[PDB]
């Protein structure tokens, strides 16, 4: 019934290590007692807990030129439009109207797709570099 | 026939200048220059004398100088006049002209 | 000849627009849009002046503006007028027209 | 030209209805429908105005409406009128008609 019992169970099961029990109690407090907790290696001396919030997936951007924040080599937008598709965006005509809405409403656009072929990618990079369109594939 | 920049086509051949390729959309999205292809809209800058399909008289060309026309995707010959590109077609190869 | 949307086809070419593809059946079953193909029923929106198969006079086109026609499966040229699709055929390529 | 179910073919095209494929022999053996092929016997249900092989006059079609004809293996076009199949041929493509 209490997180103290959770910490005690995780401490006993980890051969008396109180820090492992405390970190498991913190993880179960953050993501829930039925949440997803994954153990992996660390490059530091001490154990650490990282809480990943929202929808984070293992895919980076397609084009390196989309970086608008070079402080950490990342693309950063606030209040952005999202265009989602399971088909690879290749043609010009399949990418112009979404850019038209994103330019008319003056909002960033994140295009999550299976892939982006050379024609649509060249259009996106040319609009990002030349006129300064806030887009990321 | 009518000669344009010291060049007059022979028979029913028509020399046209292709229209400028569209670089921006109506909303303001830039287009890459490699994906434009060839412009099918042209303006007639030179006409020939005409063919001889019927004996006796010589048939004039249907189009005239200064007529906007629609080109087929094939059938053009590149002519370099004053280091500028022009296209030679036939009179029958022209699809249709824009009247106003 | 007759001009549609500031476009007049040349010689015996005929500009038509295809009829709308069927989306539901007569009983109410929806059809997918990817399996419709091309509509063979069109209406004539523009006609040319005509060809010169015989010497002297010029032959008018068989069809006129406002005639529903049946198109062949091959032999059309796509023309974009006002960002709308139209098809250019020849006068002899038209199979037959619907008389009412 | 003669029209059939609000359809009139153009030039020298002839619209015919193929005869019913046989399924029972003269002795009483039923035949499979898949191994029947296409029926080469048809009846003329629509004719066009005719072609312009000679200048001036217009040439009537050789066949008329209500004539039984023999079709070649190829050269026909499928036309769906009232969800029923008809075949468009040329005037010269018809092999011969059955007189009585």
């Amino acid at each position: 019934t209490t997180p103290e019992e959770i910490a005690q169970v995780a401490t006993i099961s980890a051969n008396g290590d109180k820090e492992i029990g405390n970190i498991i109690s913190d993880a179960m407090k953050k993501v829930g007692r039925k949440g997803v907790i994954t153990v992996k290696d660390g490059k530091t001396l001490n154990d650490e807990l990282e809480i990943i919030e929202g929808m984070k997936f293992d895919r980076g951007y397609i084009s390196p030129y989309f970086i608008n924040t070079s402080k950490g080599q990342k693309c950063e937008f606030q209040d952005a439009y999202v265009l989602l598709s399971e088909k690879k965006i290749s043609s010009i005509q399949s990418i112009v109207p979404a850019l038209e809405i994103a330019n008319a409403h003056r909002k960033p656009l994140v295009i999550i797709a299976e892939d982006v072929d050379g024609e649509a990618l060249s259009t996106l990079v040319l609009n990002r570099l030349k006129v300064g369109l806030q887009v990321v594939a | 026939g009518q000669a344009f920049r010291k060049f007059l086509p022979l028979f029913d051949r028509v020399l046209v200048e292709r229209s400028a390729a569209e670089t921006v959309t109506k909303g303001g999205i830039m287009l890459p220059e490699k994906s434009q292809g060839k412009v099918l809209q042209a303006t007639v800058v030179a006409v020939g004398s005409g063919s001889k399909g019927k004996g006796g008289e010589i048939q004039p060309v249907s189009v005239k100088v200064g007529d906007k026309v629609l080109l087929p995707e094939y059938g053009g010959t590149k002519v370099v006049l004053d280091d500028k590109d022009y296209f030679l077609f036939r009179d029958g190869d022209i699809l249709g002209k824009y009247v106003d």
